[PDB]
């Protein structure tokens, strides 16, 4: 399920900003 | 009227924003208690203002990692826009100030915590539960894209609940003031335009965007482009594909097809009738725009106080000394902070 993978992800954490 | 509101808002706005306020407090007013959260130039403190034993939240910033992390100007944004506005659904900045090695902004502490802890750790939330806090989006991007501000990093992370369960956006450190377009690669693999990861010149489009990847998380749990790596995140972005949950409504699916849109003609938000294509779906047919201004709608969830100064609804981070130098760093830099 995609739950499921989300919850298998890397990025359930608190997600960084990006930069150039 | 929402005009007449508007226009005398943004009234307010131009005094502060032409002349900032400045200097307006020190370090030693104020009792550190405890760190809320962590950023890559930042953190951000519980503090106690001791002459009125009213509780902050103080954004400390490194202006030597500032600095090298190319967030000078951004950083000078942050401030100076947060010290001009005003509106509920943002938290307000009381306080500025800067030492030998550090910039300070002192906010209202919003002792819920944030969205993303309770988004986690419950799943998702019921579509009024998101259309509530939704609500409170559309009217803040309305109030500061009035203004000319593109706030260019909502996500679950920056949205604070406060004692009565309403919404605090915080974290300015990409919010600009543009008429027209800007190009600066900022934000959230996960909440980018597709404008943005082409590197096109892009406008205030980006946020109801973020919008869409917001409601859509909220709703279903899980944002609708998803990857172990950010590569692969904005590949599924500019796919032109959606997925929307089987509980999802068809109102919701609509609204979201139109803020999930590439195509910029078709974007809600940025079409000929504005933020009004948003406000007069169908899926916000029940909600009192006025009502949640005015903070009289009930919050499907409020938050359990513990009394003044509780923390128990943020994580535990490592503390860390605040040190201060015997010699000012980059005076020059931030001059008008
Ligand atoms: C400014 C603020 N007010 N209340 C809570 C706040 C924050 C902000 C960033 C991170 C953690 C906590």
């Amino acid at each position: 399920t995609t739950y499921a993978d989300f919850i298998a992800s890397g990025r359930t954490g608190r997600r960084n900003a990006i930069h150039d | 009227s929402v005009k007449e509101f508007l226009a005398k808002a943004k009234e307010d706005f131009l005094k502060k924003w032409e002349n900032p306020a400045q200097n307006t407090a020190h370090l030693d007013q104020f009792e550190r208690i405890k760190t809320l959260g962590t950023g890559s130039f930042g953190r951000v403190m519980l503090v106690k203002h001791m002459e009125t034993g009213n509780h902050y939240a103080m954004k400390i910033l490194d202006k030597q990692k500032v600095v090298k992390l190319k967030q000078i100007e951004h950083t000078l944004n942050e401030k100076r826009i947060l010290q001009a506005v005003n509106f509920p659904f943002l938290t307000k900045l009381e306080f500025s100030f800067k030492d030998n090695s550090n910039l300070y902004m002192v906010m209202e502490y919003a002792p819920g915590g944030e969205m993303f802890s309770h988004l986690r750790r419950i799943g998702r939330f019921s579509e009024p539960h998101a259309r509530f806090y939704a609500a409170q989006i559309v009217l803040t991007f309305e109030y500061l894209h009035s203004l000319d501000l593109i706030y260019r990093d909502l996500k679950p992370e920056n949205l604070m609940i406060d004692q009565q369960g309403y919404i605090k956006v915080t974290d300015f450190g990409f919010a600009k003031r543009v008429k027209g377009r800007t190009w600066t690669l900022c934000g959230t693999p996960e909440y980018l335009a597709p404008e943005i990861i082409l590197s096109k010149g892009y406008n205030k489009a980006v946020d109801w965007w973020a919008l869409g990847v917001l409601i859509y998380e909220m709703a279903a749990g899980y944002p609708p482009f998803f990857a172990d790596q950010p590569i692969q995140i904005y590949e599924k972005i500019v796919s032109g594909k959606v997925r929307f949950p089987s509980h999802f409504s068809s109102d919701l699916k609509d609204l979201l097809r139109n803020l999930l849109q590439v195509d910029l003609t078709k974007r809600f938000g940025n079409l000929k009738n504005g933020v009004n294509d948003i406000k007069n779906h169908k899926w916000f047919a029940t909600t009192d725009w006025i009502a949640i201004y005015q903070r009289k709608v009930e919050a499907p969830f409020i938050p359990k106080f513990k009394g003044p100064g509780d923390t128990s609804n943020f994580d535990d981070y490592e503390e860390e000394e605040i040190r201060v130098s015997i010699n000012e760093k980059c005076g020059k830099e931030f001059s008008e902070f």
